[PDB]
C-alpha cells in the first residue's frame, strides 16, 4: 500500500533527484513527464494530464516520488494480471518469435543504455536460461523475477 | 555478477506497458 519492491527504490530516488533542483521537496509537474522520460520511459501527455490531474488533487504544483510508482503499480496490477507478463515480451521480445534472443537483449540493452557483444550476452541469458539455448524464453525471464 | 544478470536489469525495466499507451 505504501511501498512495493526495490523497483520503487530504483527510480523513486532518481525521479526525485532527476528534477528536484529547485529544492521544492518533490519534482515539478510540467517536468514530471521528463523525469519519467529521462528514465527511458515514453508516456503520453494526455496521461501526463491524467496523472497531473490525479496528483494536483492537493494543489501543491509538485509530485511525490513514493506515491507515483504506486500509481504505476495500480496501472498494471488491476488492468490485466495475465498480460502483465506478456508485456515484458513487449519490453524485451524484439524478434516477436517468442524468444528474446541475445541480440535483442543486447538491442534491449542498447535501447535501455548498454551495448552487449556475442560472448558478453552468454551470461545475461544463462542467468535465466534453464536449457541454455541462448534465447531467453518466458519461464526463464519469469523465474528470475521470482528466483530471488 | 556471473550467474545473475536479468535479475539486475529487470528491476530497471520489468514493466513498460504499465505507463505506456498506444
Amino acid at each position: 500500500a505504501d511501498q512495493l519492491t526495490e523497483e520503487q527504490i530504483a527510480e523513486f530516488k532518481e525521479a526525485f533527484s532527476l528534477f528536484d533542483k529547485d529544492g521544492d521537496g518533490t519534482i515539478t509537474t510540467k517536468e514530471l513527464g521528463t523525469v519519467m522520460r529521462s528514465l527511458g520511459q515514453n508516456p503520453t501527455e494526455a496521461e501526463l494530464q491524467d496523472m497531473i490531474n490525479e496528483v494536483d488533487a492537493d494543489g501543491n504544483g509538485t509530485i511525490d516520488f513514493p506515491e507515483f510508482l504506486t500509481m504505476m503499480a495500480r496501472k498494471m496490477k488491476d488492468t490485466d494480471s495475465e498480460e502483465e507478463i506478456r508485456e515484458a515480451f513487449r519490453v524485451f521480445d524484439k524478434d516477436g518469435n517468442g524468444y528474446i534472443s541475445a541480440a535483442e537483449l543486447r538491442h534491449v540493452m542498447t535501447n535501455l543504455g548498454e551495448k552487449l557483444t556475442d560472448e558478453e550476452v552468454d551470461e545475461m541469458i544463462r542467468e535465466a536460461d534453464i536449457d541454455g539455448d541462448g534465447q531467453v524464453n518466458y519461464e526463464e525471464f519469469v523465474q528470475m523475477m521470482t528466483a530471488k | 555478477t556471473r550467474k545473475k544478470t536479468f535479475k539486475e536489469v529487470a528491476n530497471a525495466v520489468k514493466i513498460s506497458a504499465s505507463l505506456m499507451g498506444t
